[PDB]
C-alpha cells in the first residue's frame, strides 16, 4: 500500500505491485470514499494499447511498461476528483480477479495544504496503574494533511504490534473544511511493573507522506516532505 | 441494464455471532457470476467467494452465500465473525459484452459496499475515565462494555475519538478504549463524555 500526494494540473504515477502469471490484460480500478469501485480502463499487453471506458478523455490515462512484468499508470492534468485508491487487477485461471495492493492518491489545489504531524506521547495515569494494575499509554499526532499516516510503537528499539490499538481513520480538526488537517490517536497498554521500569524506552513513531525532492516549495516555513516524526518517553520510577 | 446495489448501512455484530450482508443485482445476461470482496483498512482488496449463476449455493470456509435466482439476491454470511473480520465488504458482478462468452477484457460491477465492525464481548467491564499527563493533557476512557455507544463531542473545541480494541496476546486480555482531548486550559475530565451514554458505575479518580 502506497501513498501519493500531488498538486493539481500535474502528473502522477501509480505502480502495480501485482504478480501476474499470464499477462494479457491489466485492468485499472478507482475507489473513491462513499462510492463504488469502478474500472477506468485496461491495458492490452500484446497490442500495447489503452482501452478506455466511455466518457473518458483520451490521453488522460496512460499505462507505461518499463520492464516485462512492470506496469505503471500515468495520469495527466490532475484534478481533486482524481483523488482516491487506485488498484491494478487481472483475471486468473481460477476465475477470480486479483487486485494487487493499492495506492491512495490525494490531489490538492494549493500545495500549501500539506502539514507534517505533531506527535505527543502521554504518560499513563497513576490511578489506572493502581486500580486496573495495567498502565495505558497514549500517543496522538495532530495537524497533519493529507490523511496518509503510519503509526508504529517502538519499545526498547523494537516494534511491538501487541497490546496496541489505533483509530481506523483519523479525525478532522476542522469538520467545516474539506482540506482541513487530520488528527489521529493511538494506544499502548502494558503491565504496571513494565511501565514502572525507567530503563524501558517507549517511542511513538509516525510515518508521514509528504512532498518529494522534485516538488518545488517557495514558502517561508519548513518543506512538508515525506518525514518521520517521533515522540518518546521513559518509564516512571513511581 | 447491468447494476449492483448494496442498501446496508454499516452493521455492527458481536464476535461468535452471525451477520448477513445483502446484495441485489440487475442483469440481462442468461449466465453470469457474482463475486464478494473484502477491503481491509489498509486498502487491500481481497477475494472471498464466487457464486455461479447455474451453480449451487456457494459455501467456502466460514463464508456462505444464499443465492436466489428469481429474486436476483445474493447474501454473504460470516458465521464466526473474528476481530480480524472487520472490513468494508463489496458485491461484484461479472459483466459480459461479447455474446459467445466471458472475456478477460470484462470487468466487475461493484456495489457501494457495506462496512462491518465486530464488537468484542467484554468479560469483566470496569468503566472508568483516567486523566493522563503529557511530556511538556488527555482524558482517557477505557475498560468499558462494548454495548456502550460513544457519541462524538458537541463542542468543536474538544475532540473525541471512537472505541478502539486493544488485545494483549500474552495475558489474553482485551479492552475497549476512547480518547478525548482539548486545547482549553481549564477543561476537565469529568465533563468531557457528557453527550455519550455511559454506565452509572463509571469510576473517576480523586482529582489532584
Amino acid at each position: 500500500t502506497k501513498s501519493v500526494t500531488r498538486p493539481t494540473r500535474s502528473s502522477a504515477e501509480i505502480t502495480c505491485d501485482l504478480t501476474v502469471i499470464n499477462a494479457f490484460y491489466i485492468h485499472w480500478y478507482l475507489h473513491q470514499e462513499g462510492k463504488a469501485p469502478q474500472r477506468l480502463l485496461y491495458y492490452d499487453v500484446s497490442n500495447s494499447k489503452d482501452v478506455l471506458e466511455s466518457g473518458l478523455s483520451p490521453g488522460k490515462y496512460y499505462t507505461h511498461t518499463p520492464r516485462r512484468w512492470s506496469w505503471i499508470l500515468i495520469l495527466r492534468n490532475l484534478i481533486e476528483n482524481d483523488s482516491g485508491v487506485y488498484y491494478c487487477a487481472t483475471w486468473d485461471r481460477n476465475n477470480k480477479k486479483l487486485f494487487g495492493s493499492g495506492t491512495t492518491l490525494v490531489v490538492t489545489e494549493d500545495l500549501k495544504n500539506v502539514f507534517p504531524p505533531e506527535v505527543a506521547v502521554f504518560e499513563p495515569s497513576e490511578a489506572e496503574i493502581s486500580h486496573t494494575q495495567k498502565a495505558t499509554l497514549v500517543c496522538l499526532a495532530t495537524g497533519f494533511y493529507p490523511d496518509h499516516v503510519e503509526l508504529s510503537w517502538w519499545v526498547n528499539g523494537k516494534e511491538v504490534h501487541s497490546g496496541v490499538c489505533t483509530d481506523p481513520q483519523p479525525l478532522k480538526e476542522q469538520p467545516a473544511l474539506n482540506d482541513s488537517r487530520y488528527a489521529l490517536s493511538s494506544r499502548l497498554r502494558v503491565s504496571a511493573t513494565f511501565w514502572q521500569n525507567p530503563r524501558n524506552h517507549f517511542r511513538c513513531q509516525v510515518q508521514f507522506y509528504g512532498l518529494s525532492e522534485n516538488d518545488e516549495w517557495t514558502q517561508d516555513r519548513a518543506k512538508p516532505v515525506t518525514q518521520i516524526v517521533s515522540a518518546e518517553a521513559w518509564g516512571r520510577a513511581d | 441494464a447491468q447494476k449492483v446495489t448494496q442498501a446496508q448501512s454499516s452493521v455492527s455484530m458481536p464476535v461468535r455471532k452471525a451477520v448477513t450482508l445483502n446484495c441485489l443485482y440487475e442483469t440481462s445476461w442468461w449466465s453470469y457470476y457474482i463475486f464478494w470482496y473484502k477491503q481491509l483498512p489498509s486498502k487491500e482488496m481481497i477475494f472471498l467467494i464466487r457464486q455461479g449463476s447455474d451453480e449451487q449455493n456457494a459455501k467456502s470456509g466460514r463464508y456462505s452465500v444464499n443465492f436466489k435466482k428469481a429474486a436476483k439476491s445474493v447474501a454473504l454470511t460470516i458465521s464466526a465473525l473474528q476481530l480480524e473480520d472487520s472490513a468494508k465488504y463489496f458485491c461484484a458482478l461479472g459483466d459480459q459484452i461479447l455474446y459467445w462468452g466471458l472475456s478477460h477484457t470484462d470487468k466487475l460491477i461493484f456495489g457501494k459496499g457495506t462496512r462491518v465492525t465486530v464488537e468484542p464481548n467484554i468479560q469483566n467491564p470496569d468503566p472508568a475515565v483516567y486523566q493522563l499527563r503529557d511530556s511538556k493533557s488527555v482524558c482517557l476512557f477505557t475498560d468499558f462494555d462494548s454495548q456502550t455507544n460513544v457519541s462524538q463531542s458537541k463542542d468543536s473545541d474538544v475532540y473525541i475519538t471512537d472505541k478502539c480494541v486493544l488485545d494483549m496476546r500474552s495475558m489474553d486480555f482485551k479492552s475497549n478504549s476512547a480518547v478525548a482531548w482539548s486545547n482549553k486550559s481549564d477543561f476537565a475530565c469529568a465533563n468531557a463524555f457528557n453527550n455519550s451514554i455511559i454506565p452509572e458505575d463509571t469510576f473517576f479518580p480523586s482529582p489532584e
